[PDB]
């Protein structure tokens, strides 16, 4: 897990919210893979 | 030196200051640890990634729900409302409403939509992924995984009866690349000022001493059959952040001076600061597109 950060694994993430306003929630339809 | 500002894109370590072939250049903060994130200022033309040993090509969404790891690519999962892929069309509209953002060129446009979406975690919205645009659909793709390179039996396995272990892969220019551009969440919009993009025509890079514009005094040849071939080498000798003792900042082999006739990709690792006259010389970069030339006019 230390080496895979090291090459750029990332968080694991459900849902979004945007940036720009106005705030959006975003969903994934399923979970990623858990191997990630 | 009047090759100051014409030159000033070539300066890749200023202009793009990160990891070509790797960019990895900044860390994120998320929920107390520090994930690596593409940070580099330029477009890099022509850049994909190759899962090896597989069918799978990295565009395709990551495996989600009931898919086997191998079975998916580096994309965003489909979502809701879906936001990747979303073509330059779709964009336009969905930030039709925001001053900064609706009328950007193609590329800018996509890296800043695919860095609009803060992981649930991520209290302190730190993390921003990094897209490809294709120019041939005009379609951005949010990449959700920013890694882009893995190899050996410790961390992948090219294995394809598992399918739900860790697939290996590395960047690559490709001729089916050619419309890929990757984009990190820094693409600066006014890149196409500040960034390389087309091969010189007639030009060769030179190094500007005393009034005066010297060759490349070293450089690393390598037989190259075609331009395309000579930035694909370019590439894979460029900055890279792979394993802040793992960043480049964008140092590394970063440019070549291709000779048309003996076909010889000469590399080299310092910036040019001047432009030779030659019309056997065709002047590449790792960022710049493969194929596209600037005319000597």
């Amino acid at each position: 897990t230390q080496q895979a950060k090291d090459i750029g694994a990332g968080p694991v993430a459900s849902c979004f919210t945007t940036r720009m306003s106005p705030p959006q929630q975003i969903c994934l339809n399923s979970v990623v893979n858990t191997a990630l | 030196n009047p090759w100051t500002e014409y030159m000033a894109k070539y300066d890749i370590e200023e202009v793009h200051g990160s990891g070509i072939r790797v960019d990895l250049g900044e860390d994120a903060e998320v929920a107390g640890t520090q994930y690596r994130l593409p940070s580099g200022k330029c477009p890099v033309f022509g850049k994909g990634i190759i899962i090896e040993n597989s069918n799978t090509t990295f565009l395709t969404p990551v495996a989600t729900g009931n898919q086997y790891l191998k079975d998916g690519g580096f994309a965003f999962p489909p979502t809701e409302p879906l936001m990747s892929p979303m073509t330059l069309d779709e964009m336009r509209h969905f930030y039709k409403d925001n001053k900064y953002v609706k009328n950007l060129d193609e590329l800018t446009l996509c890296s800043r939509h695919a860095g609009n979406m803060i992981p649930d975690n991520d209290k302190n919205s730190n993390y921003k992924y990094p897209a490809v645009y294709d120019d041939k659909d005009k379609k951005c793709h949010i990449l959700y995984i920013a890694a882009q390179e893995n190899n050996g039996p410790r961390y992948c396995n090219k294995d394809e009866s598992k399918r739900n272990s860790m697939f290996c892969f590395r960047p690559a220019k490709d001729i089916s690349f050619q419309n890929y551009t990757y984009l990190s969440k820094n693409v600066v919009d006014n890149w196409e000022k500040v960034c390389p993009r087309k091969n010189l025509q007639n030009a060769k890079f030179g190094l500007w001493v005393d009034g005066n514009c010297e060759d490349i005094p070293h450089v690393n040849e390598f037989p190259a059959i075609d331009l395309f071939e000579c930035n694909k080498l370019v590439f894979e000798l460029s900055a890279s952040d792979q394993p802040d003792r793992y960043k480049s900042h964008g140092k590394g082999y970063n440019w070549g001076n291709y000779n048309t006739e003996t076909q010889k990709c000469e590399i080299f690792n310092v910036k040019p600061t001047c432009l030779i006259n030659n019309s056997s010389y065709i002047a590449t970069t790792a960022l710049s597109h493969p194929i596209e030339v600037e005319a000597a006019a």
